[PDB]
RNA sequence: CAUGAGGUGGCAAGAAAUGGGCUACAUUUUCUACCCCAGAAACGAUAGCCCUUAUGAAAUAAGGGUCGAAGGUGGAUUUAG
């Protein structure tokens, strides 16, 4: 009941990441330093690396929540230009009026 | 009707400032109107003034698919109003915004209301 | 300048902020505490929203009788003419 | 030929109203926007998820009044509220009308937190502007 | 008491009409909890246990007990700097993540 | 999806094909 | 069923009733034979009893200047007028020292948490301060791109915790200590 | 029991041809000051090479050294105002 498979799997990525955010940004202080030592610091690394995929962050894409479109999509309105578009012109937008500049 | 009086020294607002932002510019001046029938029949000094309109644009394509020349750009005006209030009580402010708050119209029309407190020095 | 170094320090202690001096690598830890994660953000986790409740629900109102997916009547309509057909 | 809300003059027999009547271009001009919210004004938040909303809303009066919605809906909000303005026809019941309005009221007030209160404006036939 | 309850029922049902008017009707949303109070505060509850400040803040407190001339303890106090620079993370929240952090140090 | 749905004039039209 | 409280309404009328609290438009309810729409190429503006437009208006029907100078005549209670303190501002900064002044804003839908409004900025004037002789001298020191130096005015703005009123306290307490600080001054100070 | 779905890894490099950009080829210039009275000079700036920095689980960008190509105003033709 999402739009497709991809729209699913990117759910499911910020899922993910929200449930382990708190830990990866632990981990990512105790790396980022010239404060305390290098063997702590690999540690943290490698435990970094262990922890799963799709947790990560930046595995998160930004789609339109209406038509599951990666691209042409503005961050105000998480809304393709289509479909963006598509609402605007009938005017079911507040604001949103067409530049006549 | 029921208001009391607490044994408390009421809060003291000084020149509370009011800026309203709103799509429609007509409407806007309706309401500033209303703003100052209202503080004036309270018994309130006020005035107002209307700071610039931003206009935020952005370009898109026109087509579906390829066509890259041919866009369509939109734009999302806002107006503002200022409404500062010279001096006034801290209840009479708050009953005042109130007034104001509840009946402003529907989206279009968002204040944004920067209280002046004063106060004894510690 | 000591004088102005040490003026520096009391700033520093005075508004909460690291005092003892360091670099701007170690730093970064200091931002990422003062800020939220970016998978914590509500422009993130919650970007699509629900999606399946939205169906389901809808779904719900239609086989009760106060809501039309007019759409998903002419899908319907569209198999049951497959069905009599081929299929 | 750019070709978006505009309807398309076929013959001099299609119907139509003053707001499907009207291309984009004209939005400020000589229409007005349908939904009015803060989210657009700038700077300002929550425009992404009140849009969403907005879509839900109209498909589900849509789905509830079923060739009973004359022309499209106007959606207003005052703070905590979420006004709405249905042009509909004279062709049901007004009991079956009433029965409907309360459900709506109280299922999307229990979905959005917002208390509803919808007001119907009944027209036997739709407002014609053009015979296009 | 639940006969109580019930007859307390029937009295408020007694007592009771229709809408009315516009205003009435706001006036019981506004008993109900269903609009807002006015005028608006953006802050209505969110009340953070009753924090003041030096809870958020001032972690000299909260730091708890390891060496106080090395390294990991200038770590621990950026990050103290950190958590009272934020503000939308709680005081309970600050607290678990210093703890954890501890925890980690235990650990090694 | 809900948001992928859409209303049944356009979906008639689409079957029909009678614009070139 | 007719065009109802229309036809029927009397000429010279308690209107203030009729439309009490904002609502939407109603032609029925509405005596005013208001056209609002482009003309045809030939014809008139739309006529009132069906209309998008007028509908999309956000409309002041309630709020008639009549109406609201009564709302004001029943609100001249909840209603203490302030004091003799006058206008100027100089006898209000001689009285009270000290201008804090936090905002918050009112946006529509469901949710009221907005962020920027809980911070708070605490402008006191340091001649009004009035206690600094070596301290006026330190705090300056002390407090970086804060201190105006055409008009002398200290400017701490607090956002760290969420709360306004906390905010503010934490502010308060950071002057105090700050005021403190520059007062009691420290032996390796000499190295000027 | 697959043109469906999930996982791990990978995939993009040019013998070439051609389109559209950027930058030059210098003295109306180059560098420094100043942002238009100055003082010096007699270019160009990639491609890599190493070294950092930023980002991020993980190297694409940014800076610094080094190097320091071709080019020494462009043919038939053609582009814009
Ligand atoms: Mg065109």
């Amino acid at each position: 009941h999402y739009v497709d498979w991809r729209m699913w799997r990117d759910v499911k990525r910020r899922k993910m990441a929200y449930e382990y955010a708190d830990e990866r940004l632990r981990i990512n202080s105790l790396r980022k330093n010239t404060i305390l030592p290098k063997i702590l610091q690999d540690v943290a690394d490698e435990e970094i690396a262990a922890l799963p995929r799709d947790s990560c962050p930046v595995r998160i894409r930004n789609r339109c929540v209406m038509t599951s479109r990666p691209r042409g999509v503005k961050r105000r309105w998480r809304l393709s230009r289509i479909v963006f578009r598509h609402l605007a012109d009938h005017g079911q937008l507040s604001g949103i009026q067409r530049a006549t500049w | 009707p029921v208001v009391t009086i607490s044994d408390e020294p009421d809060i003291l607002y000084k020149r509370l400032s009011v800026l309203v932002k709103g799509h429609d510019k007509a409407v806007l001046d309706s309401y500033e109107y209303f703003a100052v029938l209202a503080a004036k029949e309270l018994g309130i000094s006020i005035k107002v003034h209307e700071p610039p309109r931003k206009i935020e644009r952005f370009t898109l394509l026109q087509s579906v698919h390829i066509y890259k020349k041919h866009r369509v750009q939109y734009e999302m005006r806002t107006l503002y109003r200022c409404l500062e209030l010279e001096h006034l009580t801290g209840s009479t402010a708050d009953v005042y915004l109130e007034y104001i708050q509840r009946n402003l119209p529907e989206g279009v029309a968002m204040e944004v209301t920067k209280t002046q407190l004063e106060q004894l020095p510690e | 300048s000591e004088y102005a170094f040490r003026m520096s320090r009391l700033s520093a202690r005075l508004f909460g902020e690291v005092t003892r001096p360091t670099n701007s690598k170690s730093m970064k830890v200091v931002k990422l505490f003062s800020e939220l994660p970016l998978a914590k953000k509500k422009e993130t986790y919650d970007w699509y929203p629900n999606h399946h409740t939205y169906a389901e629900l809808m779904q719900t109102l239609r086989f009760l009788g106060l809501y039309r997916d007019e759409h998903q009547d002419f899908m319907d309509e569209q198999k049951r003419l497959k069905k009599l057909r081929g299929k | 030929k750019n070709r978006a809300a505009r309807v398309r003059v076929s013959k001099g027999d299609k119907p139509v109203t003053y707001e499907e009547a009207h291309a984009p271009h004209y939005i400020a001009h000589r229409k007005g926007w349908l939904s009015l919210h803060t989210g657009n004004l700038d700077g300002e938040d929550h425009a992404a998820e009140r849009t969403v909303e907005d879509v839900f809303l109209r498909k589900f009066m849509w789905g509830t009044f079923p060739g009973c919605l004359a022309d499209q809906l106007v959606l207003k909000r005052r703070g905590n509220q979420l006004e709405i303005c249905a042009v509909v026809l004279r062709q049901l019941s007004p009991h079956k009308y009433y029965f409907l309005v309360g459900y709506s009221e109280t299922l999307l007030s229990y979905f959005y937190k917002c208390p509803v209160r919808l007001h119907l404006q009944t027209v036997p036939s739709k407002v014609v502007y053009k015979y296009l | 008491s639940l006969w109580d309850v019930e007859f307390a029922k029937q009295l408020a049902t007694v007592n009771e009409q229709p809408l009315q008017n516009g205003f009435e009707e706001l006036i019981q949303w506004t008993k109900e909890g269903k609009l807002w109070e006015f005028p608006i505060n953006n802050e209505a509850g969110f009340d953070d246990d009753g924090s003041e400040f030096h809870e958020h803040i001032f972690l000299e407190k909260h730091l708890e007990s390891f060496p106080k001339q090395g390294p990991i303890r200038h770590f621990m106090e950026l990050v103290t700097c950190g958590l009272s620079k934020n503000p939308y993370l709680s005081v309970k929240q600050k607290v678990e993540h210093i703890e954890w952090f501890r925890n980690y140090f235990n650990e090694k | 999806s809900f948001f992928t749905k859409l209303t049944a004039d356009e979906l008639w039209k689409g079957a029909l094909a009678e614009t070139g | 069923a007719l065009p109802p409280r229309t036809e029927k309404m009397a000429v010279d009328q308690d209107w203030p009733s009729v439309y009490p609290v904002a609502a939407p438009f109603k032609p029925s309810a509405v005596p005013l034979p208001v056209r609002m729409g482009y003309p045809v190429k030939k014809g008139v503006p739309m006529a009132k009893e069906g209309n998008l437009e007028l509908l999309k208006i956000p409309n002041f029907l309630h709020l008639t200047p009549v109406a609201i100078k009564k709302h004001c005549e029943a609100l001249k209670d909840f209603c203490t007028e302030w004091p003799a303190a006058l206008d100027s501002d100089e006898k209000c900064e001689k009285h009270f020292p000290i201008e804090i002044d936090s905002t918050d804003y009112v946006s529509s839908g469901p949710s009221v948490r907005n962020p920027r409004a809980r911070v708070v900025v605490l402008r006191v004037k340091l001649s009004s301060l009035n206690l600094d002789d070596h301290a006026k001298k330190k705090l300056i020191k002390l407090v970086g791109e804060r201190y105006c130096k055409t008009t002398d005015v200290l400017t701490i703005k607090t956002d760290r915790c969420p709360l306004r009123r906390q905010n503010y306290d934490y502010a308060v307490y950071l002057l105090t200590v700050l005021y403190h600080e520059s007062w009691n001054t420290e032996e390796w100070e000499k190295s000027k």
